[PDB]
C-alpha cells in the first residue's frame, strides 16, 4: 500500500540516521562531546532508537497472532531504554544547576557509571514486568498503561531540563533535551486523536508514523547538533568547554 | 507438558543449579580480574559467554509450559544462538593460541593480516550474522529445521579439533583438547540420539527430552570450560601469577630435549 | 693533563667575561617589540582563512 | 698547588659572572610583558598524517620551500615528502640503521644524515640521473651524530656525543674547524638567521654560543638543571630557547648573557625533546616525552594549547619557514602536521 | 649551575670514624636520586651508595655494608655519609654524585671517568 | 595541463616508493635484532665469532647479519661510543632482546655488572625489553673457587649464608663449592630482574656449556619464547 511504502522510506531514512549517529559517537568516543553527553550511554541510546525504527516493521502485513500480541512490548522496550539515558542526563544538568554544592558533590558522582547502568537496567526491567503483566491480563487501557512509564519518564526530563542557566561561555546542555521532550510529547498528543480518527485499515500506519516521528524528533533534537559540531566543526571540543 | 512432573521439575533444578554455578563464576572472573588466568582464558571474551550463558540459563522456564508463538520463536531464537556463539568463541580462542604458539614464523603475512583487520572480532561478527541468516531462512519455511544448526555446529567443533589438535603439547593453561574432544563428543551423540529420536517416538513429551538434552550441553560447554579455571585460581592461587606464566611458558617453549 | 685543562678553562672564562650586557629589560623590550611587530604575518598565532591553506 | 689556584680562579671569576648578571638584571620579562594580552586558545589540528615509516621516526626538517620535508628513522630510511600532497618523493635506504638526525639543504639540493656510525651522510637529491646517492661520507667523529645544519651547499655543521662540534667542508671532507669546550654529549644545534653564529645545547646543562669564523665559545649558559636535548633560535637571532630532562623550557638572551623566562608546570615531569619557534616567536612549542606537545607563550610563559595525538614520544618538531604550519615527529612512526 | 661540593676528608687511623658531606646547589634536592662514588689509586671510578629521593630506598657495595651509611636532608640540600670501622684499602677520593634525570629509579654514567652531575670529591687516607 | 601531468607521475613515484617500503617492511618485522652489552672483559667478542663461525654472515658499530634455521638474525655490539650511554642506549628501544654478557670469575668488577644490568634493567625505554644473561667464564670460576685464594664472601657479604638452590642442575664432576657460587652469582643478577620486572620483561640466565654450540641454541630459544610471549600479549592472551 502506498502509506507503508512512504512509512518504509521514513523507517529508512531514520534508521540511516541512527546508524551515522551512532557512528559518530563511536569513533569520536574519548572526545569530550559524548563523554559529557553520556559516553557509552549515548551509544546504547542510539542503538535502542534504531531497535524502535527496527520494531516499526512488524505492524504492517498479515496480523499473526504473536506480532500482533509483541506490537507493543517491543514499541516502548527500547523507547524506554533511551528515555531513561536521557531523563539520566537530564538528572545531572539538574543536580548541576539547582542543587546546592553539598548534595551535588555526592549525587553528581553517584550518578554517572555503575549507578547509571544500574538506574538504567531498573527501568528497563520494570518496563518488562509491566508489558508481561499486561500482555498477561490484557488480551486506551492497554497502550495507555504501557505509555505512562515513558510518559513519567519524558515529563521528569523535561520538567528537571527545561529551565536552567546557559552562561554564554559554555555550552547548553538542556536545550536538546527539552525540544527532544517537547517532539517527544507533541507527536504522540497528535499520535492519539489521529488513533482516533483514521479508518481502521490505517490504524497500524498511524502507529508505526508516530514512532518514527518520535525517534526523529529526538535525533534531531538531542543527537543530530551534536554530531553537527562533532563532524564539521571540532574546534568547540575543549574539555574546559564541556566539563 | 505439565510443570509438576518428574523429568519437568529435574530439567529445572539442573538449570537452575547451572544459572548458579555460571552466576558464581562470572563474580569470581569479575573479583579476580588483571591476572594471566583470565586474560589468557579470553578476557572481555570470557565474559561475553558467560552473561549470554547466564540469559540462556534464564529463558529456560520459557520452554517450558503451554505451546506459545513467543515460546517456539525463541527456541531457535535463543538456545542454537547460544550455542554457536560459544563454540565459534572457543574455535577462535584456540586459533589465536595455535596462531600465537606456532604458525607465527611459518605463515607471517598471514598472521599480519589477521591481526591488522581485527580478526577476531571479524570472524565472530561473519559467524553471528550467518547463523542468524540461515536461522531465519530455516524458520522460513522439526528434524529438518534442526539438521542445518547442527550440521553448522558441527562443523564449527570439527574446525577447533582440527585447530588443537596440533597443540597436544601446548601448557596447560592455552591447552583445550580434552575440553574440544569431550563437547565434540557430547553434541555429536546428543544430537544423533535427538534426531532418531524425532522420527520414531510417540509425539508427547518430546519436548522435555530436547530441553533435556539443550540444558545438559549447556552444562557441557559452561562447566568443562570454567570449572577447571575457578578450581585453579581459588584452590592454587600459588598457580595464578604473572611470574608462573612467565617460567611455565618459558619451559615450555625451550624444553631439554 | 688536567693543568692544561684548567689553564684552558680559566682562559675561556675570562674570554666570556669582560663583555658588555644590555640591560634584561632592554632585552624584553626588545623581544617584545619584535613579536608585536610580526604579529599579522603569522599564520599559526593569527589563523589564516582556509582559503590560504 | 697550581690546580687549587686554577680553581680558585676559576670560582672567582664564575662569581664575577654572576655579580655582572645580578647586577644587569634590572627587571624580568614576565614583570614587563605583564600588561599584554594574552593569546587566546590555540587550537591545530592534524591536517596531514605522513605514514608508511618502519621504525621510530628521530629527526625531521623542513624544506626552505615550505613544502617538501625530509624524515629519519631507526630502520635505516630517508624518506622525504610533499607535505602538500601526502606522496613520498624518495626513499633512501641508509647503511647504517641507527640514525639520531636528519637535515635538508637551504636549496634543497642535499640532505645529510647520522647517527652511532659517527659518520654524516650527505645524499644529493638533485643529480643527473635522479637516483639519490651518497655523495660525501663525512667522518671523523668520535661520537655519535646527534645533530647536522646545512650553512650551505658546501658547508655543514655537526654536533656529536663527542663532547665537540665541528664545521664540514663537505668538498674535501675534512674539518674546518673544531668547537670544543662541551664536557657532554653535545644534543642539539641551532643556527642563527644570519648563520654567523650558532649555539648547541650539550649534556652537561650549559648551551654555548659559538661563532662560526673564529671558532670559539663567545657565551655560554647555565641555567638548566639536566641534559638538554633541544635548542632553537629566536627569529630574532637575540635569544634562544632549550629543552631538558628537567621538564623545563628555558628563554635565554644573547645581549643580556642570561635566562629571561622558565616554561614549567608542577603537572609537567616528563623531559622534552625538541622545541621550535614560531614565525614571528610568539609561540614556543615543545615535545614531550609524554606523547604530548605543548604550546607556550613565549612572552608570558602560559599554556596556550596542547598538541595531542601520537601515540608514542614525541622526538622532532620543526615549524615552516614560513610560519604555515608545524610538524611532528614520534616514536610510532607517524609524522604529522598542524596548523 | 649544577655544583656539589664535598668536604670531610683527611687522615683517618684504621679503625677510624669519618663523615662526608655533598652541599647540593643549582638544582632541587629532592627530585634526583643521589650516589657516593669512590676512585682508589690505579684504579677505575666505583660505586659505593646510593638513596631515593625521600630516602627510603638505600643500597651499598658488598665491601662497605655494615660500615657505611647514607642519608639524605632535602631541608639542607646536602648528603651525607658516615664511614665506620675504615680499613687502608678505602683510600680513595669520594665524588658525591647524582642522577642525571629527575623522577627516575635507575642511575646512568654515574661512574663514568668524565660527568658533569659530580663533585670535585674528598681525598680520604687511611694508614696508621 | 602541466598540473595533472606532475600530479600523475608524483603518484606513480609514491606507488613505486609504497612498493619498495612494504617489500622491505615484510623483511624487516622478520628479523630479530639483538643488542650485546657488559664490559672489557665480558666475553662479548668470542659470542660474536662463534656465532658467525657457526652460521655465515657478515666502525662504531660491530654489525652482524647472519640466518639460523631460515630465521633472520641482527646481532650488533656498540663499541667505539664514549663512556656516557644515558643517550645513545635509547635507540634500542625497540630491539627484539638485550644480551648481557658477565665474566662470573672477576669477583672484583662483579658489582660493576650488576650496577650495569639494574640500570638497564630499570630504564624508563628498556623497560620492555628482555635480556638474555651469558654468565661467561665457567671454567675460570670453577678454578677459581677450586683453588681457594679469593673467596666469594670476601666482596659479598651475603654469600656466608647462601644455599644451594633445591632446583640446581648437578652438571657431571661438579664440586658442591662451584655450583654454589654459580647459583649465587645467578640469583644476585635475578634479584634485580625479579624485583621490578613486574612481566614486562623475563630474563634468561645462562651459564655457558664451556665452547659449545648450545649457547647459539639457548639463544634461539630465548628469542622463540620472547616472540612467542609477545604474540600472547598482543592478543590479549597473557
Amino acid at each position: 500500500e502506498p502509506a507503508v511504502l512512504l512509512l518504509l522510506l521514513l523507517l529508512s531514512l531514520a534508521l540511516g540516521l541512527v546508524l551515522a549517529a551512532l557512528g559518530l559517537f563511536v569513533h569520536h568516543r574519548d572526545s569530550p562531546l559524548v563523554q559529557a553527553s553520556g559516553g557509552p550511554l549515548a551509544c546504547f541510546g542510539l542503538v535502542c532508537l534504531g531497535l524502535v525504527c527496527l520494531s516499526v516493521l512488524l505492524f504492517p502485513g498479515q496480523p499473526s497472532p504473536a506480532r500482533c500480541l509483541a506490537q507493543q512490548p517491543l514499541s516502548h522496550l527500547p523507547l524506554t531504554g533511551c528515555l531513561s539515558t536521557l531523563f539520566l542526563q537530564a538528572a545531572e544538568i539538574f543536580v548541576e544547576s539547582e542543587l546546592p554544592l553539598s548534595w551535588a558533590d555526592r549525587l553528581s558522582g553517584c550518578l554517572r557509571g555503575p549507578w547509571a547502568w544500574l538506574v538504567v537496567l531498573l527501568a528497563m526491567l520494570v518496563e518488562v514486568a509491566l508489558c508481561t503483566w499486561y500482555l498477561v491480563a490484557f488480551p486506551w487501557v492497554s497502550f495507555g498503561l504501557a505509555h505512562a512509564t515513558n510518559a513519567t519518564l519524558a515529563f521528569l526530563c523535561f520538567l528537571g531540563t527545561f529551565l536552567v542557566r546557559s552562561q554564554p561561555g559554555r555550552y547548553n546542555r538542556a536545550r536538546g533535551l527539552t525540544f527532544a521532550m517537547l517532539a517527544y510529547f507533541i507527536t504522540w498528543v497528535s499520535f492519539v486523536p489521529l488513533l482516533a480518527n483514521v479508518q481502521v485499515v490505517l490504524r497500524p500506519a498511524v502507529q508505526m508514523g508516530a514512532l518514527l516521528l518520535c525517534v526523529l524528533g529526538i535525533l534531531a533534537a538531542f543527537h543530530l547538533p551534536r554530531c553537527y559540531l562533532l563532524m564539521r566543526q571540532p574546534g568547540l571540543n575543549t574539555p574546559e568547554f564541556f566539563l | 507438558l505439565e510443570w509438576h512432573e518428574a523429568p519437568t521439575i529435574a530439567v529445572a533444578l539442573l538449570a537452575a543449579l547451572g544459572f548458579l554455578s555460571t552466576l558464581a563464576i562470572l563474580v569470581i572472573f569479575w573479583r579476580h580480574f588483571q591476572t594471566p588466568i583470565v586474560r589468557s582464558a579470553g578476557g572481555p571474551m570470557c565474559f561475553l559467554m558467560l552473561t549470554l550463558l547466564l540469559v540462556a540459563y534464564m529463558v529456560v522456564p520459557v520452554y517450558v509450559g503451554p505451546p506459545k508463538v513467543s515460546t517456539c520463536l525463541c527456541r531457535q531464537a535463543l538456545f542454537p544462538l547460544c550455542f554457536t556463539i560459544c563454540i565459534s568463541c572457543i574455535a577462535v580462542r584456540s586459533f589465536q593460541i595455535v596462531c600465537a604458539f606456532k604458525m607465527a614464523s611459518r605463515f607471517p603475512r598471514a598472521y599480519s593480516y589477521w591481526v591488522r583487520y581485527q580478526g577476531p572480532y571479524v570472524s565472530m561478527a561473519f559467524i553471528t550474522v550467518l547463523k542468524m541468516v540461515i536461522v531465519v531462512i530455516g524458520m522460513l519455511a522439526y528434524r529438518n529445521s534442526l539438521l542445518f544448526n547442527t550440521s553448522l555446529d558441527l562443523l564449527l567443533s570439527v574446525v577447533g579439533f582440527s585447530f588443537a589438535y596440533m597443540g597436544k603439547e601446548l601448557p596447560t593453561n592455552y591447552n583445550e583438547a580434552k575440553f574440544i574432544t569431550l563437547s565434540m563428543t557430547f553434541y555429536f551423540t546428543s544430537s544423533v540420539s535427538l534426531c532418531t529420536f524425532m522420527s520414531a517416538y510417540s509425539g508427547v513429551l518430546v519436548t522435555i527430552v530436547d530441553l533435556l538434552v539443550t540444558v545438559l550441553n549447556l552444562l557441557a560447554i559452561s562447566l568443562g570450560y570454567f570449572g577447571p579455571k575457578c578450581y585453579m585460581i581459588l584452590f592454587y592461587p600459588e598457580r595464578n601469577t604473572p611470574a608462573y606464566f612467565n617460567s611455565m611458558i618459558q619451559g615450555y617453549t625451550m624444553r631439554r630435549d | 693533563a688536567s693543568i692544561a685543562q684548567a689553564r684552558k678553562l680559566v682562559e675561556q672564562l675570562k674570554m666570556e667575561a669582560n663583555i658588555d650586557r644590555i640591560k634584561v629589560s632592554k632585552a624584553a623590550a626588545d623581544l617584545m617589540a619584535y613579536c608585536e611587530a610580526h604579529a599579522k604575518e603569522d599564520p599559526l598565532l593569527t589563523p589564516v582563512p582556509a582559503s590560504e591553506n | 698547588s697550581e690546580l687549587d689556584q686554577l680553581r680558585q680562579e676559576a670560582e672567582q671569576l664564575k662569581n664575577q659572572i654572576r655579580d655582572a648578571r645580578k647586577a644587569c638584571a634590572d627587571a624580568t620579562l614576565s614583570q614587563i610583558t605583564n600588561n599584554i594580552d594574552p593569546v587566546g586558545r590555540i587550537q591545530m589540528r592534524t591536517r596531514r598524517t605522513l605514514r608508511g615509516h618502519l621504525a621510530k621516526i628521530y629527526a625531521m626538517h623542513w624544506g626552505t620551500d615550505s613544502r617538501l620535508l625530509v624524515s629519519a628513522s631507526q630502520d635505516g630510511k630517508l624518506i622525504i615528502w610533499d607535505s602538500y600532497t601526502t606522496n613520498k618523493v624518495h626513499a633512501i635506504p641508509l647503511r647504517s640503521s641507527w640514525v639520531m638526525t636528519c637535515a635538508y639543504a637551504p636549496s634543497g639540493n642535499y640532505v645529510a644524515c647520522g647517527g652511532l656510525d659517527n659518520i654524516c651522510s650527505i645524499y644529493n637529491l638533485k643529480t643527473r640521473e635522479g637516483n639519490v646517492r651518497v655523495s660525501r661520507e663525512l667522518a671523523g667523529h668520535t661520537g655519535y651524530l646527534s645533530c647536522c645544519r646545512f650553512l650551505d651547499d658546501n658547508q655543514i655543521v655537526t654536533s656529536s656525543g663527542d663532547t665537540t662540534c665541528a664545521l664540514w667542508d663537505i668538498e674535501t671532507g675534512q674539518q674546518t674547524t673544531t668547537f670544543t669546550g662541551h664536557t657532554g654529549d653535545v644534543m642539539s644545534l641551532s643556527l642563527a638567521p644570519d648563520t654567523r653564529l650558532f649555539v648547541s645545547g650539550a649534556c652537561d646543562a650549559s648551551a654555548k654560543l659559538w661563532d662560526v669564523r673564529e671558532g670559539m665559545c663567545r657565551q655560554t649558559f647555565t641555567g638548566h638543571e639536566s641534559d638538554i636535548n633541544a635548542i632553537c633560535f629566536f627569529p630574532n637571532g637575540n635569544a634562544f630557547a632549550t629543552g631538558s630532562d628537567d621538564a623545563t623550557c628555558r628563554l635565554f638572551d644573547l645581549r643580556a648573557d642570561q635566562e629571561l623566562m622558565t616554561y614549567s608546570h608542577d603537572n609537567i615531569i616528563c623531559g622534552i625533546t625538541s622545541v621550535s619557534f614560531s614565525k614571528s616567536g610568539r609561540l614556543l612549542l615543545a615535545g614531550y616525552d609524554d606523547f604530548n606537545c605543548n604550546v607556550w607563550d613565549a612572552l608570558k610563559a602560559d599554556r596556550a594549547g596542547v598538541l595531542a595525538g601520537h601515540d608514542n614520544r614525541v622526538s622532532c618538531l620543526g615549524v615552516t619557514d614560513d610560519g604555515m604550519a608545524v610538524a611532528t615527529g614520534s616514536w610510532d612512526s607517524f609524522l604529522k602536521i598542524w596548523n | 649551575q649544577v655544583q656539589l661540593q664535598e668536604s670531610g676528608g683527611g687522615l683517618v687511623q684504621p679503625g677510624g670514624s669519618l663523615r662526608l658531606s655533598c652541599a647540593a646547589s643549582g638544582f632541587t634536592f629532592s627530585n634526583y636520586k643521589m650516589n657516593w662514588v669512590r676512585q682508589a689509586p690505579g684504579k677505575g671510578l666505583e660505586w659505593v651508595s646510593d638513596i631515593s629521593q625521600s630516602g627510603a630506598s638505600i643500597s651499598y657495595t658488598g665491601s662497605v655494608k655494615g660500615r657505611f651509611t647514607i642519608s639524605r636532608d632535602n631541608a639542607k640540600n646536602t648528603l651525607y655519609l658516615q664511614m665506620n670501622s675504615l680499613k687502608p684499602e678505602d683510600t680513595a677520593v669520594y665524588y658525591c654524585a647524582r642522577c642525571p634525570a629527575p623522577f627516575t629509579r635507575d642511575c646512568f654514567d654515574v661512574t663514568s671517568t668524565t660527568y658533569a652531575y659530580r663533585g670535585q670529591g674528598t681525598q680520604v687516607t687511611v694508614s696508621s
